[PDB]
């Protein structure tokens, strides 16, 4: 039942702005965090961007600081990234991903994704 | 007074005058220079690393009115972690920590702050802290250090510091790790000394860091009227951090307590394998010595000449008397 | 800024071999590792998350440790659904950074 | 239990009654009578200048430092109808803390402990509290105590010590004295530490000895605390009327701290057992070291010291043994050999 759903992806001209939009269903987008994880053509995959809107707080990739913008809304369980300043580096498949905390110890807690989805070319 | 400090190596003075329009900046190590800004009504920041030089601290911690016994506490730094309450000005004192590898014992730098009306005064004994990161922040006007008053400050210099014990912590975690790894792996005389000076570094963390959570909390629930209401709940912030940070310090004692205690009370069946060791070769070997002594034996006359293959005869008397004294053991595992 | 590296830069073995890939920590993670496997063509798969507690569902032949700083992913016995690309990841705090990346070949 | 009178002891005149302790160096008498008004600080030497407060309305609270000197003790329990055998059980040190509800008085027996680093004594020391009417008789027997806070509280006005009468007088006597029993527990539980480390690394005679030391400090501290739950326990659970029944909430907070500490005691009785058998351990761990170089030449020389034994052999008959060699065959069996015993001693290394 529950599955992550990907979408906004295309051709790009370069030099131009894109919004890529993420749908869920089984579940809701406020309780869990979603990533956003770039993979190049036989590279390796790079974390790109954060999200976690129940608590609002917002944080982006070193690499790509300042070039894109994040946000969520549970209104229609939707996640909006929107990326200016593209370049050919660029190229590659952006994945949703769905992420969990968990405890190893008292002072630092972990992270990981479980679920992802089929992402769309960038 | 008295003075008590390890290091004498540099003594540095610096000022920081911020504002919601220009910050000031000021580098010198003249004690004079800083008497303007104290009478300045604007929140400030001092720094004063070196407490070899003591005319200098003295002249400063009298002149701000602050009374001799906090100016004692300052040099005194062989004590507990213990915040200071009065009617116009509050004192802090706190047991910077830092960690190194090739070498695994705690280091501890005494680091005292003050904050009087709108003043907060801090005292560094060694170069070296993690101070920075609010620094290049509210240089470059990020955040909302500007607006707020010096009690932002403060509660910002504790939160840093507490990250810095948040990194200890991760790097004892790994000490920790490997150490149970290689413990498991292969327990030997130096896994066992390294499991001495970590319980000892972990005894030593425990004593400076409880005592921060009841600093927090007095400063969370007493709410003093010198630092304004609108900053109380971030001050509750890092004590819910300094909580989390007291616990995995317990745990982590728990772990080397495990890590000791079945290495002791077995020595002594240590010392049972080396008896055995002992005993077997001599059981078997000793005698033959002997032996080797009697039918080498040099009289006039040769009573084994009259005997007919004796070497066979005493090789397999010797060889017998080791198979049966060897068979006299290990039948209830000696070996 | 944690970065993560990963050996070998590939790996060729047949069904039925165990199989180690190391992951170095440049700076220190305290425990916060995840392992993945990519297939060609799919999502990635989460595999074990903090280097010893595997996922629910996943083959019970996975397995994964953490020594010192370092960390592995072994696995006792191949498959041929198995040779697959796997990746290292560490969340010690908000910024997160991948591993280089394994390929697993057939021999 | 029957009736009580004073005990009649071999080589003492009837009736005498006598000083059990070693301190005979100082003697004061401190009173402070406070209202809420204003205080009247008055220390002295002279005992008849005290007497007449008995019947003061105010509270007053009469601190008799040195009872080395029995007459004043006597003239004091004279004057305020002390019965004689209470005041043998003032005078008497030996004793573990107590309490005696009497019609005109309450009496109770209590102990302060001294622990000091560079000399591992624990110091024991009575203290005697006599409620009496609207004042507090207190003895002591040298010059230093707890109830320091008491005394700036009362100056001062701080708190509100001086709007009740001597009842809270007497819980804030008691509530210092538990409170410096935390104290002194902490100071134990830093020698612990130190002897514990000590023990650990450094294994001798001497941290043995002080091992046993702290046990038996800790015996005591069982000993002493053990009656002081119970006297507060009757404090609070039999109110007599001395004890007004507005005061009797405070001492079950008190109550509450005295069973805290017992259970520190408690808890350190059992580290301080297990610091013992560590010791023991350590000192195995040395033995085992030197005996296991003892093994090594002792399991590679005999095994050979023989072979040139078996071969010391005096004959003629078998030739073998004149057979043309440069001794390279028994050489290298018995280097061989003595690599044997090295590699079998390599694994579970003795060095
Ligand atoms: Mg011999
Ligand atoms: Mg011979």
């Amino acid at each position: 039942e529950v599955q992550l759903v990907e979408s906004g992806g295309g051709l790009v001209q370069p030099g131009g702005s894109l919004r890529l939009s993420c749908a869920a269903s089984g579940f809701n987008v406020s309780y869990y965090s979603i990533h956003w994880v770039r993979q190049a053509p036989g590279k390796g995959l790079e974390w790109v961007a954060s999200i976690s809107s129940s608590s609002g707080s917002t944080s982006y990739a070193d690499s790509v600081k300042g070039r894109f913008t994040i946000s969520a809304d549970t209104s229609k369980n939707t996640a909006y990234l929107q990326m200016n300043s593209l370049r050919a580096e660029d190229t590659a498949v952006y994945y949703c991903a769905r992420s969990y905390w968990y405890y190893i110890w008292s002072y630092s807690y972990g992270n990981a994704m479980d679920y992802w989805g089929q992402g769309t070319l960038v | 007074l008295v003075y008590t400090g390890k290091y004498r190596e540099d003594f540095e003075i610096e000022v920081m005058n911020y504002s919601i329009e220009e910050f000031r900046e000021f580098k010198t190590t003249d004690v004079e220079s800083v008497l303007p800004f104290r009478d300045s009504s604007t929140p400030t920041w001092i720094n004063i690393t070196g407490i070899h030089r003591t005319d200098v601290v003295q002249r400063v911690g009298e002149f701000f009115g602050i009374h001799p016994l906090v100016l004692e506490d300052i040099l005194n730094v062989h004590q507990r972690p213990k915040v200071e309450f009065f009617e116009n000005y509050v004192f802090i004192v706190l047991k910077m920590f830092t960690y190194d590898k090739n070498l695994h014992e705690l280091e501890s730098e005494q680091v005292s702050l003050i904050l009087t009306k709108n003043c907060v005064l801090m005292f560094q004994e060694k170069i070296g802290d993690v101070f920075d990161p609010v620094r290049e922040r509210i240089r470059y006007n990020r955040g909302i250090i500007r607006k707020k008053r010096a009690d932002y400050l403060l509660y910002s210099l504790i939160d840093a510091l507490v990250d810095d014990y948040f990194v200890l912590l991760e790097k004892i975690d790994d000490e920790i790790d490997v150490l149970e790894e290689e413990v498991l792996e292969r327990p030997e005389k130096e896994t066992v000394q390294r499991t001495h000076q970590l319980k000892r570094n972990l005894v030593e963390l425990r004593k400076t860091i409880w005592p921060l959570r009841e600093v927090l909390s007095s400063l969370y629930r007493d709410v003093p009227p010198l630092i304004e209401k609108e900053t109380v709940p971030y001050f509750r912030d890092v004590y819910d951090h300094t909580i989390q940070i007291a616990d995995t310090v317990e745990t982590f004692r728990d772990i080397v307590s495990g890590l000791l205690d079945v290495y002791l009370s077995s020595v002594s069946n240590k010392t049972n394998e080396v008896m055995k060791v002992l005993t077997i070769i001599a059981t078997i070997f000793m005698p033959l010595t002997f032996i080797a002594g009697i039918y080498g034996m040099n009289f006039e006359y040769m009573p084994e000449l009259r005997w007919k293959w004796g070497y066979p005869v005493v090789l397999a008397v010797m060889g017998v008397i080791a198979v049966i004294m060897v068979v006299y053991f290990k039948k209830k595992k000696w070996l | 800024d944690i970065q993560m590296t990963q050996s070998p830069s590939s790996l060729s073995a047949s069904v039925g071999d165990r199989v180690t890939i190391t992951c170095r920590a440049s700076q220190s993670v305290s425990s916060a590792v995840a392992w993945y496997q990519q297939k060609p063509g799919k999502a990635p798969k989460l595999l074990i998350y903090s280097a010893s507690s595997l996922y629910s569902g996943v083959p019970s032949r996975f397995s994964g440790s953490r020594s010192g700083t370092d960390f592995t992913l072994t696995i006792s016995s191949l498959q041929p659904e198995d040779f697959a690309t796997y990746y290292c990841q560490q969340s010690s705090s908000s910024l997160i950074t991948f591993g280089q990346g394994t390929k697993v070949e057939i021999k």
